């Protein structure tokens, strides 16, 4: 048990400080609206070659 | 579509979604843990008696 | 909440996994279909070919085709035996999967329940310092 | 010809996956409009109810 | 929490209709194999119910 005892805090440590410093309700809206508009062309541009 | 790891719109979610609504419920929780006292109650009491006090001695006033 | 955020997180990456593995799994059943589709028309390819070597009057190339047949026919019994047995895990792993997505959504809801009891358990321990 | 009628129902698949992406994505803006005003009211009560 | 669980229950409930409807939709149109397994969203989803 130990091993994963210990690997539970190693990543409960650094969970920790990953949510409490990046989950803000602004950044991510901003980011996943532009995000998933550039993702739309990328499909396109396969779907461009596939219908070519 | 199925929905990855680190899928942009699905992950937004997750954050955004869920503790917007957690901070609008504590919102209210709180909100109504400020508004148990019970002289709020009667301040609602005074209300419609100031008005119904007021309303005799505005109409006596406006009779003349 | 520390050891249910860790478990939440780590317990939904491990059904991509799972959906991963039955990927795999269809494509294998795909592929072995292939493979015995093609055994298939490779026997009836055969028969084409044995026939119209009867026709043309060359019984020895025909005799010849006919043992690519029975060896054809053998390798699709022996893929056919897999194609079954290899079905059983598509359902097998199906199954697994049915069973933990209802088994995620009650691991969220006891956080809440949790809580309750934490707060809880807190609250006697202010009680007790007056 | 079998394998162009086989990536060209393939293809139709991928076309018509993007229509409903376009409307998937025209729902999250609207969406952050609403949550920012709920986000707001609510952190303009946390203070006040704080005081 | 109290709230959080109700709104989910409520929701449930809500669900449980929206199926009843889809059901009870594809029965008229024809479809009575897509609502059974529309009977079986409800009943899981009233169990789910139960749970909360």
């Amino acid at each position: 048990m130990g091993l994963f005892d210990r690997i539970k805090r190693v990543v409960s440590s650094n969970l920790n400080d990953l949510v409490n410093k990046a989950e803000d309700p602004e950044k991510m809206l901003e980011q996943a609206i532009l995000e998933m508009q550039e993702d739309l062309v990328q499909l396109r541009q396969g779907v461009a070659q596939a219908i070519a | 579509v199925r929905g990855m790891n680190t899928s942009s719109a699905m992950s937004a979610f997750e954050r955004m979604e869920e503790k917007v609504l957690m901070q609008e419920s504590r919102a209210q929780a709180l909100g109504e843990l400020a508004g148990a006292d019970l002289e709020t109650q009667f301040a609602q009491l005074e209300g419609g008696s100031d008005v119904d006090d007021e309303l005799a001695a505005l109409k006596a006033q406006m009779l003349p | 909440e520390k050891m249910l955020e860790q478990a939440i997180l780590e317990m939904q990456e491990d059904l991509v996994q799972l959906r991963q593995g039955v990927a795999q799994a269809i494509a294998a059943q795909k592929r072995s279909e292939k493979q015995y589709n093609d055994a298939q028309n490779e026997i009836n390819k055969w028969q084409r070919n044995a026939q119209l070597a009867l026709q043309k009057g060359d019984e020895n190339l025909a005799r010849q085709a006919l043992e690519r047949k029975k060896t054809y026919t053998d390798t699709s019994a022996a893929l056919k035996a897999s194609l079954d047995t290899q079905s059983t895990q598509v359902e097998t792993l199906k199954r697994n999967l049915i069973q933990l997505e209802s088994k995620i959504s009650e691991a969220k809801t006891k956080k809440e329940m949790l809580k309750a009891r934490i707060t809880t358990a807190k609250a006697q321990e202010q009680l007790q310092g007056m």
